[PDB]
């Protein structure tokens, strides 16, 4: 642990990378977090909602 | 825009709708900024057989 905050700062980067790209798999009150999945199973005003 | 149909299709004409007569016959775009207006006209659309 010699170099303590830059290697802190690189974690801190590096966590919220990985939490913006995870962001993409949450449903947010939805059935699912697939566009593709969702156009295909719902009609278009549900879709579009 | 004047047409006759049956009872169990005139839910079809609405914005964002699905089925035969308002996919295939007659669509209504999404927006649709308007109003429909439909009634029975039993008395004179429809004659013995």
């Amino acid at each position: 642990s010699a170099l303590g905050k830059l290697q802190d700062v690189v974690n801190q980067n590096a966590q919220a990378l990985n939490t913006l790209v995870k962001q993409l798999s949450s449903n947010f009150g939805a059935i699912s977090s697939v566009l593709n999945d969702i156009l295909s199973r719902l009609d278009p005003p549900e879709a579009e909602v | 825009d004047s047409f006759v149909i049956r009872g169990d299709e005139v839910r079809q004409i609405a914005p964002g709708q699905t089925g035969k007569i308002a996919d295939y016959n007659y669509k209504l775009p999404d927006d649709f900024t308007g109003c429909v207006i439909a009634w029975n006209s039993n008395n004179l659309d429809s004659k013995v057989g």
